Formats: structure tokens, C-alpha cells, sequence
């Protein structure tokens, strides 16, 4: 609200954000085949929309 | 509630494991000091064992890769321009000129000063 | 329903179509599976000459990078509409068990924060193009009335 | 007839589609936030734009 | 040491030089990922060899014989050290071959026809009604006239 403002043009860099994990931790791998799961499965665009 | 919850629930299935909510107590991102370099906010979680594991839109940078680990990106993003919605403004004096034409009505005048001429001569140049 | 649409007969796009989730893709691919004829081609240059022989009643869907690749080429006549429909991208391989690897993404990062993969894009995708600038607003705002009739 | 065409639809336009929209006018501005990325972004540039 | 990079005939990544029968070594392609593997061996600091894919496949897992191909089966069996090359990261990619950040991001968008301003001028004026009415109307126009004389 108000819906009064619109974005228009592409966007202009290569930003992203992922999920971070301390070095050294045995976890990092199986949360990177997660993320990967889940936007293979498209449910990432699902929680998007 | 809200994105990253059902995000981490989403982790959780997907990894069976127990998790904890937690916040941060600055309510700061991170940042190294060039003084004391002390990284703060969930970074320095991360890194002084404060944390386990954050799930939260953290840049990753080249400055946050020296000290922790990053996965990839799930969700890519770029700088935008926010402007406002284009609404009915007041045209006002402009409107009279503004069908059909911005140029064209000095090409009709002109016209209608040569079909003048026309006229004048055709008409008056019969004797 | 009138201007038809297509992708690649065989590759990850039609798994992306395929095993989608949302009911508008769902019903795209239930039409691309169903279509008649077959809206799917081999190569990309045959789907390009199932779209320059169309006149504007077919489309083809492909990646972002090679859309514009191609919107950048002779004879100049394609354009790129629509944000992304996902998430994809690029990144540089190296085999499990190697030690280059993290410095390899620590020169990647270096060249993302330093701006230099954004100057290696406008040099390879603006200035080596055949086609004009990347504003395309010539004549393209046309707010009243072509002169066409007026002349 | 135009009259009646431009009566009818009422389609409000945008003036500013692209990036280089910004650089092509003067009159409109555009500004970021005072201390961030943003502008380490925009300060260590190499596009002449 | 020495390292093996590998890649395929794409554009504009890998291109044909002009002079490519003039040329040798390395510097016989040209493109997006020759320079990008220049500036990795120039922030790295390692010599390299650009090679090229025989098959001309990208990598895939042929279940029946649980064997991949491409340069995911060069780089899994040693072929190949560093693959230079715009390869899609993928899940069933991960388990066999490590990756970096994605330095690209792209998806699907729509390719059209790009129509232009394709109006013409006399030939749009007779537009509305017909080409074949009017000459009706002088016609009937000519009759009345006649009528009237
Ligand atoms: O790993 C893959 N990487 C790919 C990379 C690319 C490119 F963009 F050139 F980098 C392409 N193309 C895009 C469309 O025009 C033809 C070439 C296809 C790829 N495919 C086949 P997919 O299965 O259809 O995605 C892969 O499998
Ligand atoms: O690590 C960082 N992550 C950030 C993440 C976000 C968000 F998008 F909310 F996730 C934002 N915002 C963008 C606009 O809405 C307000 C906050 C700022 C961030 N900043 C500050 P920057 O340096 O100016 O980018 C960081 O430093």
C-alpha cells in the first residue's frame, strides 16, 4: 500500500544472496544440495509468487 | 513468519535437523572495523562461535569469503530505479495542439496560404 | 491463443516445463505437448526459421544470455521481453577433491566486485554487435498519429 | 477521429524506461542511500555511463 | 606444473580467429571465456592450455551404463584439470564435480518477431471503408449530376 510507485528496467548487477556457513563446518555441502533441491523442484518461485 | 522461516523449515525437511531461531542482538549485518577488525552482527556470530548458521540475506562479498563459507545462490536480485506510478497529470494549454499532429498544423497553415495565393491568382487575373 | 510458441525438443528446458508446479506453465506444456503440429525443433537455427517465417504468430523460448546474443546480430529484427522465469546460472567447474578450487571462486568474486565481468559483457554483447544502441526509442513513442496519411 | 482515440483508452505512459534514461535527461534526478555497497558500487565504476 | 583447460565451439565464448591457420598456442580462439580464463591465470598466476571437447557434449549420466560424458567425464576421469565453460550447475552436477559462485545469472525469456513501423502512406489513406465503394460513390455522384443538368 498505497500501490502508488513501479519498478521498471532490468536490474544493473550480478547480486545474489545464499546462505551463509562458518568454514570448516560439515554441514555446508548437504545445505548446498538443499538449495539446490529446492530450486530444482521450482518451490523457491512458489514461495516467490 | 514470512519467507525465511518457511525457508528454513524447508531446510530442516530436506536435511533432518533441529534448528533455533534466534536474532541478532545489534541488529547489525556485518562489518569489519579497520581498526579493531572485529567483524560484528551475524558475521561476527558466525565467525566468534556466537552462531551456528544463518539463514538471512547476507551480500556475499569477497571481503566475507576470507573469514566463512557461502553456498549458492538461491534467488538472484540487481539494482533497480524506483520511481513513482504515472498518473493523470494536468495537460493543461498543451492539450489544443495535441491530437494528430505537433508539426503538421504549420504545414495546413502553410497550405492555406498557398491555396490563398491560388486563389488570388486565379481570381484576379481574368481580364 | 493466436501466436503460437515453442522451445527445444530435447534438453533441460522441456525437464523445466515438464516438472513444473505452476497450473500457467502446467497448461503451457499440456499445449506444447499437444499442439498440432509440433511446435518443437531440432537446432536453434531452425527455430529461428520457424519464427522469421511466421510474420509474428510464433515465438521461441530459449536462455536469457543467448536471447540477447541473438537480439544483438544481424538483420537486428528480435527483441527480448519479460523478467526471468528462474533462477539459472553459470559458474566455473573444477573436479571434487581439488585445491584451485576456492581460489578460483576467490578470482571470481574478485572480478564480480572489481566491475570487469560487466565491462567483458558490454564489450562482447554491445560493442560487437551489428545492431544499433541499446535504446531503441526511435520512433518508437509515436504519441498522436503517423504523418504517413497527413503527407 | 484521433480525438475520439486518444478519449478512449486513456493509457498513461512512462517517461523513463532504461538505464541510461537517467544520463539522457537532466531534469528529473535520482539519487541512492548516503552510505553503503550502493556506493562503493557506483564510486569504483569503469562504465562511462 | 602445467594445467589443462577445456571448452566448446560456442558463441560468443569460443570463437574462430581470422588468421587461425596464422595462429598458434592458445591465442588461436577468441571470446568471453578465453578472456575470462586469462584474467583467472593472471590473478592466479599459473600457466594454462585451452582445449577443445571431442564428442561435443556438455555432460550427461547415461543411466543405463552409469557412465558421463562430455567434459564432466573428462573431468572425472582425469582428462581435463579446469573446465572453462558456460555449464549448467545442476543438482546431479554437484555429486561428481565441485562448482564456484555463479558470476552470470540468466533465464527464459521471449523470443518475437520484432515488428516495426511498417505504415505505409497514400495506401493507408483508402483504409476504412474499401478500395471499391468510392468509385460507387463518383459514380453515383456523376449520376446525380447528370440528374440535375
Ligand atoms: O549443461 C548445459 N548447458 C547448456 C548451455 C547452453 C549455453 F547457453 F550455450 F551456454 C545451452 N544452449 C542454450 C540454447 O541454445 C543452444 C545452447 C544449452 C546447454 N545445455 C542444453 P539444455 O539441457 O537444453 O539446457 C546443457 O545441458
Ligand atoms: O550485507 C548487506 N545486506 C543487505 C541486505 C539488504 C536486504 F535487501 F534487506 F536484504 C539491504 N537492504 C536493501 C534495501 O532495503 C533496506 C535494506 C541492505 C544490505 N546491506 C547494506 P548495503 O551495503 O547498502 O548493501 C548489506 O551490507
Amino acid at each position: 500500500k498505497p500501490c502508488d510507485t513501479m519498478k521498471v528496467g532490468g536490474n544493473l548487477d550480478s547480486k545474489g544472496y545464499g546462505i551463509a556457513t562458518p568454514k570448516g563446518s560439515s554441514l555446508g555441502a548437504a545445505v548446498n544440495l538443499a538449495v539446490l533441491k529446492l530450486a530444482e523442484q521450482g518451490a523457491l518461485d512458489k514461495l516467490k509468487n | 513468519e514470512g519467507y525465511c522461516v518457511d525457508l528454513a523449515a524447508e531446510i530442516a525437511k530436506h536435511c533432518g535437523f533441529k534448528y533455533k531461531l534466534t536474532i541478532v542482538g545489534d541488529g547489525k549485518y556485518g562489518a569489519r572495523d579497520a581498526d579493531t577488525k572485529i567483524w560484528n552482527g551475524m558475521v561476527g556470530e558466525l565467525v566468534y562461535g556466537k552462531a551456528d548458521i544463518a539463514i538471512a540475506p547476507l551480500t556475499i562479498t569477497l571481503v566475507r569469503e576470507e573469514v566463512i563459507d557461502f553456498s549458492k545462490p538461491f534467488m538472484s536480485l540487481g539494482i533497480s530505479i524506483m520511481i513513482k506510478k504515472p498518473q493523470k497529470s494536468k495537460p493543461g494549454v498543451f492539450s489544443f495542439l495535441d491530437p494528430l499532429a505537433y508539426e503538421i498544423w504549420m504545414c495546413i497553415v502553410f497550405a492555406y496560404i498557398g491555396v490563398s495565393v491560388v486563389l488570388f491568382l486565379v481570381s484576379r487575373f481574368s481580364p | 491463443t493466436e501466436i503460437a510458441y515453442g522451445t527445444l525438443e530435447a534438453g533441460s528446458t522441456k525437464e523445466f516445463f515438464r516438472r513444473s508446479k505452476i497450473a500457467v506453465f502446467e497448461k503451457m506444456w499440456t499445449y506444447m505437448k499437444s499442439a498440432e503440429p509440433s511446435v518443437f525443433v531440432r537446432t536453434t537455427e531452425e527455430g529461428m526459421i520457424r519464427v522469421r517465417k511466421s510474420k509474428g504468430k510464433y515465438a521461441y523460448l530459449l536462455e536469457s544470455t543467448m536471447n540477447e546474443y541473438i537480439e544483438q546480430r544481424k538483420p537486428c529484427d528480435t527483441m527480448k521481453v519479460g523478467g526471468n522465469l528462474d533462477s539459472k546460472g553459470y559458474g566455473i567447474a573444477t573436479p571434487k577433491g581439488s585445491a584451485l578450487g576456492a581460489p578460483v571462486n576467490l578470482a571470481v568474486l574478485k572480478l564480480a566486485e572489481q566491475g570487469a565481468l560487466d565491462k567483458l559483457k558490454a564489450k562482447w554483447w554491445y560493442d560487437k554487435g551489428e545492431c544499433g544502441s541499446k535504446d531503441s526509442g526511435s520512433k518508437d513513442k509515436t504519441s498522436a498519429l503517423s504523418l504517413s496519411n497527413v503527407a | 477521429a484521433n480525438l475520439a482515440a486518444f478519449l478512449t483508452v486513456e493509457r498513461m505512459v512512462s517517461p523513463i524506461e532504461s538505464a541510461e534514461d537517467l544520463s539522457k535527461q537532466t531534469e528529473i534526478a535520482y539519487g541512492t542511500l548516503d552510505s553503503g555497497s550502493t556506493k562503493e558500487f557506483f564510486r569504483r565504476s569503469k562504465i562511462a555511463v | 606444473r602445467t594445467y589443462i583447460v577445456t571448452t566448446i565451439l560456442e558463441d560468443p565464448y569460443v570463437m574462430l580467429k581470422k588468421n587461425a591457420n596464422q595462429f598458434e598456442g592458445n591465442d588461436r580462439y577468441e571470446g568471453y571465456c578465453v578472456e575470462l580464463a586469462a584474467e583467472i591465470a593472471k590473478h592466479v598466476g599459473y600457466s594454462y592450455r585451452l582445449e577443445i571437447v571431442s564428442d561435443g557434449k556438455y555432460g550427461a549420466r547415461d543411466p543405463d551404463t552409469k557412465a558421463w560424458n562430455g567434459m564432466v567425464g573428462e573431468l572425472v576421469y582425469g582428462r581435463a584439470d579446469v573446465a572453462v565453460a558456460p555449464l549448467t550447475i545442476t543438482l546431479v552436477r554437484e555429486e561428481v564435480i565441485d562448482f564456484s559462485k555463479p558470476f552470470m545469472s540468466l533465464g527464459i525469456s521471449i523470443m518475437i518477431k520484432k515488428p516495426q513501423k511498417s505504415k505505409p502512406g497514400v495506401f493507408s489513406f483508402l483504409d476504412p471503408l474499401a478500395y471499391e465503394i468510392w468509385m460507387c460513390i463518383v459514380f453515383a455522384y456523376i449520376g446525380v449530376s447528370v440528374v440535375l443538368f
